[PDB]
Parts: C-alpha cells; structure tokens; sequence
C-alpha cells in the first residue's frame, strides 16, 4: 500500500494516475468505486 | 435481468404498515447476489 | 432636512429586504457563473 504520494495505480478493472489518500465519504457495502461530476473517477475502495 | 450472459438479482426487505400491500414508495433496490451464467431465457415460473 | 433624511433611511433599510426576499434580484451574476460552469461541464463531459 502507498498513500500520500503521487503514484500510478491499477485497481480491479480501472487504471489511472494520481495521488490517493484516506477520505471520509464512506461507501455502502455493495459499492465498489466512487465517482463525481462528468463521470470521472475520484474515489476507490481498497479491495484489501 | 439477463444481459451479456449474466443473471443479476437485486433484492430489498421493506416493512409495510398500510392497508395496501404496496406502499406509496420512496424505496430503492440494493444488489444482493450476482450469477454470471450465459443461458437464454424466455419464461419463468415460481415455486410454491 | 429631517423628512428627507427619514425617507432616505427608510429606503436604504427597505432595499435590504427587497434584495433578500426577491430570489431573482441577483440573477445577472448567477447567470454568468452558471453559464460558465455549464460550458465547462459540457467541455469535460465531451471526453466520454
Ligand atoms: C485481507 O487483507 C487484510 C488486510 O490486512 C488481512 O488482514 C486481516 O484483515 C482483517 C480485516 O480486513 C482483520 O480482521 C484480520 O485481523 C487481519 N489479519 C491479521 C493477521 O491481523 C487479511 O488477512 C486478508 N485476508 C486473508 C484471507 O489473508
Ligand atoms: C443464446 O445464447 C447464446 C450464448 O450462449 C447467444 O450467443 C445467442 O445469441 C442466444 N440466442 C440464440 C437464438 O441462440
């Protein structure tokens, strides 16, 4: 695991670049990865 | 639902208190299980 | 002088409530702000 550093990530089926840190917008059990306006990924839950 | 060789099943428990069995609404459906089998279906039948 | 001062003070006091109660008074700035935001949203959405 890497946090608070500009890294490249490859989660389950989604790939992108950018820093990733712990947040507070908790997910529901069925959720997998978040989103925001314009359908751009901005929040991903840890599979681990 | 049957799409792309998948059988997605969504369920939700909802208590009721009105005379009508179906309430007014304001309810959603949360995914519970997923079944990825590709089989063409044209009819369904319940079991009692 | 006293009557004119009273009228001026009354009008200055009333215009605050006129701005607060009327919702469309501040439209001409929210209009351009919303137009720019909408243009940016349409731009970013064009990626997909
Ligand atoms: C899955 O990843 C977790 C992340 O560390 C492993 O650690 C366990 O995590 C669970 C909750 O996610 C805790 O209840 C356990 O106490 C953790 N284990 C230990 C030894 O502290 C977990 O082991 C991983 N799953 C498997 C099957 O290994
Ligand atoms: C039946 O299912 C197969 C997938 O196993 C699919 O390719 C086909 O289009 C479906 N319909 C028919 C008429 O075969």
């Amino acid at each position: 695991l890497v946090k608070n550093k500009c890294v490249n990530f490859n989660f389950n089926g989604l790939t992108g670049t950018g820093v990733l840190t712990e947040s507070n917008k908790k997910f529901l059990p069925f959720q997998q990865f978040g989103r925001d306006i314009a359908d751009t990924t901005d929040a991903v839950r840890d599979p681990q | 639902k049957n799409i792309d060789g998948y059988f997605k099943i969504y369920s939700k428990h909802t208590p009721i208190n009105l005379v009508r069995d179906l309430p007014q609404g304001f309810s959603a459906l949360e995914p519970l299980v997923d079944l990825p089998i590709g089989i063409n279906i044209t009819r369904f039948q319940t079991l009692l | 002088q006293k009557l004119i001062a009273n009228q001026f003070n009354s009008a200055i006091g009333k215009i605050q409530d006129s701005l607060s109660s009327t919702p469309s008074a501040l439209g001409k700035l929210q209009d351009v702000v919303n137009q720019n935001a909408q243009a940016l949203n349409t731009l970013v959405k064009q990626l997909s």
